[PDB]
């Protein structure tokens, strides 16, 4: 199984169902993606993402400097 | 007159007053959870609240609109059901001067949002019925949260204790990640932990009193505590905290369905997002902070209290709504008291319109001045329009004639670059910072020179009367 | 050191050597004015000057009383030697002790009680009138501490306002007041006159010099000037007594005089010219006339005016400091980032502003309230932030940030059309002028910047080198 945003294969299940065998949901761990087993998602070509994206992404806020 | 201390007791009186309505039968959450928040919004006029009992994977139930009509939103302040705009907001203009209200601490057995404690294996999802909000969304999102951090110079100054709204993406079953936007209180005391590498103790609370959730959303200063406006609103009635269980300095609304007590992880961002946003169009995805829950309280039978947001006017454009002008118009009156009342009704304050009497020439620019150093407008306003006392700043007819006939854009318009900006408004192109505009449609005062004559007619003598005789003669 | 009367004070200054006597009589005219413009022109420790005998009058005058920041640390308590930012530090202290309720007295212990002059009413035989300079349109008081109460709420004690405005003396028992627009004094007298009634006026001279300090100071509306005397005295109440003829009205019970009317209302005369604080002369408009009604005044009472005109007069020094601590207070109380302010230069038309830079172009937000303040938003045509770290007060600090801070594409902004000041002679529609804001901070995000800005640490052993030098030097 892979990510739908970024592809990787680092994607594991993040929590079941807590009524019977209704779901799982997922989450990516290289761009934090998650999503439900019934649900088929469909991302965007404007919103997925590589190594190099999520590299230049812009923080916020700014991390202070240490003292 | 109502004054509620849950969650629980509004909802009541919503569906008392047939602005609540419940969905009995069991619906999954993905399409559906998001799809009746829009279409109850989509209802134009007394939209009510909706009440989910059953979601296909989960225990506990949710509610979406609670906020999302002016019935409900008068119902709030105690008020007629149908009470109107201009007095609902002269009723918040009226309490809000009594603000030192100072709640009432309660012991731990009486909190109802201590019934429940889970310190073992952490969940989210066993007790919140987490939804995705809108499709291309990053993930599962918490929109209506009332979140609490203290000051970490100062974390016994109850003043610098701050409650605000803040956007949250379940990220795991016991981590989620916060918006902590540059501008707003939380980034204060999340810089003076960053500084020294310190976690920022954080209490995530869910399920309030609708004035709670009003006043998180309320850019009031940094020194006020918004526990102390609560007791205002409620006409002099305090309201009830009571201590968080692993932060003291930490104090959270009694009555609430959940409460998340955690930390921010330091010095560290993770992918959140994307997410639609209040402008109707969805917001990038950047790197923005990630917190750890270690311990969830919660009451027997939780409502998870969430809104849908998108396309303008939601529940979230009704909820800010007020709770954005008054404070403005309170912020400035308090320096220039001839300002008689500020529209920022629109995109969150974006725009502002301001009504004012102009004290000397170019007093019109001070005003907008003053409201672009505001707390809130000096981040968030990028279109600050000022109009004359007898303007209707709410009356966008009038506004279209101050700008007509008041506005020479040789000097009545004025443009700034590089000053503070919002990034979720999709225009700034340096995201983040925008270049202001500022519109005087004011009549020049002394000495600002005027060739121009610009005094209003007088309406002829007998119009006064005129206007029954008239009246009367219809009633044929 | 706390003083009651002008008396104390200048007591104080012959102590410490900042009061010299020119005990020979001298003509009013051309002398008066030249002495005050001499003593400014000393430079450094510039002295006050007394005069016991003036050739028409009776009594005497005293001139360049705040005029040195020796004698301005006098004021203050302090040594007379204090430096600049040491005061304003003690200045900074002091303020938040804000209301500190003065003590009203009964008018048998109050010494401007001692005579009164309810008949023919003459100034100059109490006042040694002069001209102060050339083409002055007449005798002027200049430092005067001008009592005024809100029409619309006389009961209220905050709306009590005392200010410093220059009066030209038309004849014997009338004068005139420069109630500029954007001044307290201005927003009783609209009240006033939208009734066709009088406003009632006290005309104070010779006082504490710490209220002829906070009378030049812009503390807001609803802040009693008399309450921050009481602070600046580090809680010492100062003491006032009710005027005669107006209830209302409090005037300071130490006053060498004090001069009790009205001003006439919905009338205009010829005032002016008078020459100002920029150096130049400002032109005669139609202001405001008083009729003087009554004159309680101490036995041989002591004229303090000033000497005003090409900049670093006295009255640049009274308002170096009185116009910055306000300033950074008013931008404090809502903005904790910002450092220090420095507003000593031509009456706050030029304003410095040292500044932590919260989120990118916060520089520019704190430059908004300072043109959103009760002082700036009318006077400050200049607006200069700079980053926390550069000393506002050092000139040459602020030359550094603006070369190496300060792109003109992005950092510079003007701005048409704001509220101005008339006695500024650039405004081209006068009392209207173009604003200019100048970002000399460091730029921080989300402000992009891909060029290197930070600032060098030090070499390693400089602290220790800056001590082995200076021993090697000893030789
Ligand atoms: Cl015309
Ligand atoms: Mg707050
Ligand atoms: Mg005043
Ligand atoms: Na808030
Ligand atoms: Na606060
Ligand atoms: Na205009
Ligand atoms: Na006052
Ligand atoms: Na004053
Ligand atoms: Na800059
Ligand atoms: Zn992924």
């Amino acid at each position: 199984m892979k990510c739908h945003r970024c592809g990787s294969d680092n994607v594991r299940k993040m929590v079941d169902s807590p009524v019977g065998d209704a779901w799982e949901v997922y989450v990516c761990e290289k761009c934090c993606y998650s999503w439900r087993s019934t649900e088929n998602p469909v991302v965007m070509e404007k919103f997925k993402l590589d190594d190099n994206k999520i590299a230049n992404m812009g923080v916020i806020p700014p991390i202070p400097p240490l003292k | 007159a109502k004054v509620y201390k849950d969650l629980r007791e509004f909802l009541e009186v919503l569906e008392q007053e047939g602005q609540l309505i419940r969905v009995k039968e069991e619906v999954n959450p993905e399409p559906d959870i998001a799809a009746a928040g829009r279409a109850a919004a989509n209802l134009g006029k007394n939209q009510p609240a909706v009440f989910f009992e059953k979601i296909k994977g989960y225990k506990y139930s949710v509610v979406t609109n609670v906020h999302g009509s002016w019935q409900n939103h008068a119902l709030m302040l105690g008020l007629d059901k149908n009470t109107s705009t201009k007095d609902q907001f002269y009723e918040l203009n009226r309490r809000w001067d009594k603000f030192p209200v100072p709640p009432n601490v309660v012991k731990r057995e009486a909190a109802p949002c201590k019934e429940n404690v889970i310190d073992k294996d952490i969940n989210l999802f066993e007790i919140l019925p987490l939804y995705r909000i809108n499709e291309q969304d990053g993930g599962f999102y918490i929109s209506k949260a009332s979140v609490v951090t203290a000051d970490p110079e100062y974390p016994d100054d109850f003043n610098k204790l701050n409650v605000g709204t803040y956007r949250i993406q379940v990220k795991d079953r016991d981590r989620v990640g916060i918006q902590a936007l540059a501008m707003h209180d939380i980034a204060v005391q999340l810089e003076k932990a960053e500084a020294e590498n310190k976690p920022l103790p954080i209490a995530i609370t869910i399920g309030n009193n609708p004035l709670v959730t009003f006043m998180a959303s309320t850019p009031v200063g940094y020194n006020q505590n918004e526990y102390e406006f609560v007791g205002a609103l409620q006409d002099g009635v305090p309201m009830d905290i009571v201590k968080s269980d692993l932060y003291d300095h930490l104090y959270v609304p009694a009555g609430s369905e959940v409460v998340l007590e955690g930390h921010i992880i330091p010095r560290v961002r993770t992918v959140e997002g994307p997410f639609g946003e209040f402008p109707g169009s969805y917001s990038g995805a950047r790197l923005q902070c990630e917190v750890k829950i270690d311990r969830i309280t919660h009451r027997t039978n939780p409502i998870f209290e969430n809104l849908y947001l998108g396309i303008p006017w939601t529940e979230i454009d009704y909820l800010m709504a007020l709770n954005t002008s008054v404070p403005l118009y309170k912020q400035l009156k308090e320096t220039m008291p001839e300002v008689v009342a500020v529209n920022a009704m629109y995109t969150h304050g974006i725009g502002v319109i301001i009504s004012t009497k102009v004290r000397y020439g170019g007093y019109a620019k001070g005003v907008a001045f003053r409201l672009l150093s505001t707390p809130h407008g000096m981040p968030y306003s990028k279109i600050v329009i000022v109009v004359d006392e007898f303007v209707d700043p709410f009356n966008l007819e009038q506004v279209m004639w101050a700008l007509t006939t008041r506005v020479h854009p040789g000097k009545d318009v004025s443009i700034i670059e590089n000053c503070p900006g919002m990034p979720l408004d999709p225009s700034t192109n340096p995201p983040g910072m925008h270049t202001k505009m500022i519109i005087d449609a004011t009549t020049p005062v002394p000495p600002e020179p005027n060739p121009r004559e610009t005094q209003l007619l007088d309406p002829p003598d007998g119009t006064e009367e005129w206007e029954e005789k008239l009246k009367e003669l219809l009633k044929n």
